[PDB]
């Protein structure tokens, strides 16, 4: 359901067991958990300019 | 020896450190320096 778009890197951020979401400085998700593999995804924005 | 608190409506500013893990609190309505 969290829509979006960008680009899904490997994210290189340590979730807790717990933790779905992350975020850096405001409301937008910088890192995502994979709902069926459990690897956590970063969430950068296309490039623009 | 067993302890009960009781949660009260309240605002904190969380400390979150370099790994995510919430390392210090301030309570905003404790004192004026927490203001």
């Amino acid at each position: 359901g969290l829509k979006g778009t960008g680009v899904l890197t490997e994210s290189n951020k340590k979730f807790l067991p717990f933790q779905q979401f992350g975020r850096d400085i405001a409301d937008t998700t910088d890192a995502v958990r994979d709902p069926q593999t459990l690897e956590i995804l970063d969430i950068t924005p296309c490039s623009f300019g | 020896a067993y302890y009960v608190g009781y949660l009260q409506p309240r605002t904190f500013l969380l400390k979150y450190n370099e790994n995510g893990t919430i390392t210090d609190a301030v309570d905003c309505a404790l004192d004026p320096l927490s203001e």
